[PDB]
């Protein structure tokens, strides 16, 4: 969850409205185990 | 890192390109809610945008720790102080800061 | 490499681009009581992380005619997480604080807060004016908990003691051109190793603004105060039911 | 039995006290050195950042050219042992005949050295304070003359029974300490330990004695320490009538071996009350006096 | 030197007169959780004297016609002192037991309890008695807290197991001719090194009169039995906000 | 840093189990002393106290007049790797032709051994069991006919795509792992893995799997463990038609290298669903057989 | 903006507990990863059509 803390201060001029960018990973520990088939992405048949 | 695309709301073709970065606007001071989003590669959500949310498709069983790297893309004249806040299992959708 | 910092505790990190510096109070750095000091027989229990961690308490409003605000201490964390519940639980304690004030505005505002920390900042009374009345404060004054409560006398700090010299104790400036932290470590003041939280009051944060907040209209008018606060080496003795007040 | 290492690489436990500073002899102010034209980029000595909460570490060797001079001046009397080894008026009790405060030939004075300005202001400078001292009985008329009579003055520790009378069985002085005097000999003075359960007395208590609520009845228990209510001290005419010589009793404390903790700022108000810090909001004065104009002294 | 015993852990202490002996859990004592064996990178709290101590639940009466009960755990101190918050202010948990039970009766009575621990105690239901219905038992049964839950047919235990074999796990006989008391010492039990204390029951505690009390009236007609236990080598991990189920 | 005696003298940090006991080679059974009589007093080996809950360590030695015996029978069939590799029935899948359960060529088959009363019991016996496995499918008709089919076997972990048909694309076994036969041709037999995210499955557990208030709508979830669910094992018929022989696929499954911890009583009533310890109230049953009087078999 | 990635660590942002990780990196190289037997064709040879 992501709070405003004290708030999004701007003077006169710039623009009164910004955008953050989210960059997800992982790190020197992770590990992944039992190989399976993916689920998060289906197909119609009948290809050509 | 690859872009975790938090504002999963909008479904029609223009605005696909608006699910990438989430706004932050000038509130009233009262320590208002931004944005929330589940911790959970794995499910259906903000990280199947990423690499990490499409191999873990092809395996069961995960174990290990997650970055989440947030890029202010404002003004340099902008300035703001954000709390950034991970609720472990148990802890509902808090209602306050 | 100076204006930027991590404060890391517990499970809780603050990252600051446009610091000053770390305040170390009267040069001592929070510590555990001795075998010395010590006279109560009972094992403390020194819960290292569940308490040891940074708490954030409620915005103030940094307005043109703000005058000023204090929080009281322990009083601050005795209705909030695991820290209040052991002070509830147990009749004594002993910590350091880390305190951390955040106000962050553009490179057109101005103005200057004084961040200082006062013990044993015992309030006074108006008199009735007239300075007949031996009148006292209410609790709601004495101990306002987490959402503080202002000055109305801000010269005298509502003790008769003058804001000018208050930078005699330990402080710091947040000057909105230089900085927008304030870092300051302060450690167990007491004449006594132990003392109750829910009771006694060992300092006092106070927060005054001593150059008026400027800006022209078209910028943010609303430029908050938040003050976000970790204890420190904390130890709680003495075990019984718990008591709020 | 230590095994994980979560416990042997902590720091819990670490009693000793981690200090910044290193307390330096200083018996003489500190020399000056000569200073000669700078004129170098990089290191600006007089640009400061009183943002960090410090003070300025600037010289006059830095600022302006300066010449060698041996101080020899002494920083020996801003010690505290000079500062408040001076003995000042703490209480004044009156043994009227008639009237309404103290007609019957005894008085109880309650210890508390916070009703006359001089002396309070000048231990408010600081939250705390540990000392011995050591009290001055100047008994007399309040005409100034001296008179030919007994006095006995009883020091009433709390829990110890206090008088009721002059004739009451307090005064026997079996355990209790009691000082007798004639008036016609030069005034008394006792020594005195430090007697309180505390490290310290301390005049600012932020808090409440006693558990419990807090309400409008009894709010006035706000700001009493009970580690510094060392007692009473009783005063009577030694006899089983009643005395003829209206008589006052000035007492004049000093302290010896001081030493003081955390200072605080100096009062600018006028006080009103002993162990409060109030004020009359109404007329509230500057801490100086005023000008008319920023540019015109 | 084996009939009297002394309990001391914390600030609590249980004296003892006739005791036959304790009982070590599985042959392991409680102990905490090794580096190779845990996954979790947060440092744990570990309170040594708050939690480490011996609480006291309730009383039941062992009447003629009495036929048992049984207490979940950790389900016992969640509504409880200095432990009950943390693990409600935790996610993650993990301790060892020592379970003591009191039974004081005359030499004129006669009786016996079986006092045993069941690990992973699940509970049935009668399936309406039929057995056509896949029906399951209540909040209430399952986890039902300090005032325990009374068994409807102890023979088969609530789960379709037999009474007579439950001597396998630990246990303890309170026979009025020879003791009042039985100490248990139970270790951390689980596949994981910790699990959470408000959704995970750990073991049961079963109490049951294998002999039915009987004495001659002109006695006294009431017996109770009162439960009493301490956590042992109890760590927390994983802080966020309280939560009660 | 550690300073105080309160945290140099403690046992926090502790790892290594302390354990009263020592697993010592008993490969045959305990051989038997050559005894005689004993007339004394103080030592009394058959008055035990069974109250502190442990067994009889007494011995025939000890109360009988006995002879040497040199026992040279093994307790090597005792053993959890004996008791436990012997492949029984867990489950059993049909896929007729026509009917309600499976008439459209496939059958999916979520993993629960709790089917089958004989191999159930036999692993409640223990709380915790972590185990490798080997699966053997024996597939024939109804009347045990034989017949020249050919068949898919795919395992469908957690989070994979359940088969919703006979034509559906995850069949196509990528990264699923499967198995094709033929009928004509023997049994399959596939070695497993402990394949759980626990240290070892669970046959109870002892509480709920989600957060959250537990009413009676979702009282159901009551001791599901999904550290248990290893998923679904799929079946179908390879083939764009339909089928003309029905088909029965039996599961045997046995364990390799097994451990266990935690024994339970065994159970003496009969079960009734699968996967939760439910009884009929009704008709309780003894653990044995009855008798008319105690004094007569 | 460097286009790389976060260098951080848990040592470095919250207070941690020496864990001794046996998780094996086995599973995920791609002799494991592609040596699945997967359908890639299917040919029909029917009768007339
Ligand atoms: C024979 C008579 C001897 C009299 C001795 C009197 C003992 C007094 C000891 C000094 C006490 C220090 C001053 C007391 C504390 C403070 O003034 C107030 N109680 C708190 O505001
Ligand atoms: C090609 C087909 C291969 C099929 C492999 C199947 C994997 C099954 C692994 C064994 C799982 C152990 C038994 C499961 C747990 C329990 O029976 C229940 N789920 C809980 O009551």
């Amino acid at each position: 969850s992501i709070w405003y803390q004290t708030n999004y201060v701007v003077p006169i001029g710039a623009p009164n409205t910004a955008y953050i960018i989210a960059l997800a990973a992982a790190q020197k520990n992770f590990t992944m185990k039992l190989c399976k088939d993916t689920s998060h992405i289906l197909q119609t048949a009948s290809i050509q | 890192e690859t872009i975790l695309e938090v504002n999963n709301v909008p479904t029609n073709a223009t605005s696909l390109m608006e699910r990438l970065r989430f706004p932050v606007s000038a509130q009233a001071g009262k320590g208002e809610l931004c944005a929330v989003f589940r911790a959970d590669p794995g499910r259906d959500g903000p990280w199947q945008s990423t690499m990490l949310g499409q191999l873990c498709g092809y395996y069961t069983q995960w174990s290990g720790s997650l970055e989440v790297t947030f890029m202010f893309t404002g003004s340099f004249m902008a300035t703001g102080k954000m709390l950034i806040a991970y609720t472990p299992p148990g802890g509902p959708l808090p209602k306050d800061r | 490499s100076d204006r930027v910092a991590q404060l890391t505790i517990g499970n809780s990190t603050i990252t600051t681009q446009e610091a000053a510096n770390i305040i170390v109070g009267y040069g001592e750095w929070p510590s555990y009581c001795s075998d010395d000091d010590a006279t109560a027989v009972d094992k403390p229990t020194r819960p290292d992380v569940s308490v040891n961690r940074f708490y954030t308490l409620d915005t103030k409003l940094w307005e043109k005619s703000s005058k000023g605000w204090y929080w009281k201490f322990p009083d601050v964390l005795t209705e909030t997480g695991v820290f209040g519940q052991n002070a509830q639980f147990h009749y004594l304690y002993r910590s350091g604080f880390c305190i951390h004030v955040q106000c962050n505005a553009s490179k057109f505002h101005q103005g200057a807060l004084l961040v200082a920390i006062l013990p044993e900042y015992v309030i006074g009374t108006v008199a009735g004016g007239t300075g007949t009345e031996d009148s006292h404060p209410p609790y709601k004054q004495t101990q306002p908990g987490a959402d503080g409560f202002e000055l109305q006398h801000p010269y005298v700090l509502d003790a008769g003691i003058p804001i000018s010299q208050l930078t005699v104790c330990h402080h710091q400036r947040i000057n909105l051109r230089t900085n927008n932290c304030a870092t300051i470590i302060v450690p167990y003041m007491n004449t006594l190793p132990f003392d109750s939280a829910l009771n006694h009051c060992n300092f006092g944060l106070l927060v005054v603004p001593i150059s008026p907040l400027d800006f022209d209209q078209g910028a943010t008018p609303v430029i908050p105060i938040t003050i976000t606060l970790a204890p420190m080496c904390s130890e709680f003795a003495g075990l019984r039911q718990a008591v709020t007040q | 039995g230590d095994r994980v290492a979560d416990v042997i690489e902590s720091s819990i436990g670490d009693s000793v006290s981690r200090a910044l500073t290193q307390a330096l002899p200083a018996p003489t102010g500190q020399n000056t050195q000569v200073s000669s034209h700078r004129l170098d980029t990089g290191e600006v000595p007089a640009l400061q950042a009183a943002e960090i909460g410090a003070s300025s570490n600037t010289s006059d060797e830095s600022m302006i050219e300066t010449r060698c001079v041996l101080n020899s001046h002494s920083t020996a009397e801003t010690t505290l042992d000079s500062f408040f080894s001076r003995a000042g008026l703490v209480g004044e009790i009156d043994l009227p005949l008639e009237g309404t405060t103290n007609p019957n030939g005894y008085a109880n004075w309650d210890i508390d050295i916070t009703g006359y300005a001089q002396m309070r202001r000048k231990v408010e400078l600081f939250t705390y304070m540990r000392f011995d001292a050591e009290f001055t009985f100047v008994a007399c008329t309040p005409t100034g003359q001296v008179v030919p009579q007994l006095l006995q003055y009883m020091f009433v520790p709390p829990g110890a029974p206090k008088p009721e009378s002059r004739e009451s069985l307090a005064w026997q002085t079996a355990t209790n300490p009691s000082v007798f005097v004639k008036l016609t000999d030069p005034p008394a003075q006792v020594s005195v330990p430090f007697m309180s359960p505390a490290s310290a007395y301390q005049w600012f208590y932020d808090g409440y004695p006693t558990f419990g609520e807090h309400k409008q009845e009894k709010d006035l228990e706000y700001g009493a320490c009970p580690n510094n209510m060392m007692g009473t001290f009783s005063v009577r005419t030694v006899g089983s009538s009643k005395s003829k010589y209206p008589l006052v009793v000035r007492i004049y404390m000093r302290m010896k071996h001081v030493r003081a903790w955390i200072p605080r700022p100096m009062r600018n108000q006028n006080y009103l009350f002993k162990a409060n810090p109030n004020y009359a909001g109404n007329s509230i004065k500057p801490t100086g006096t005023s000008r008319s104009a920023i540019t015109t002294l």
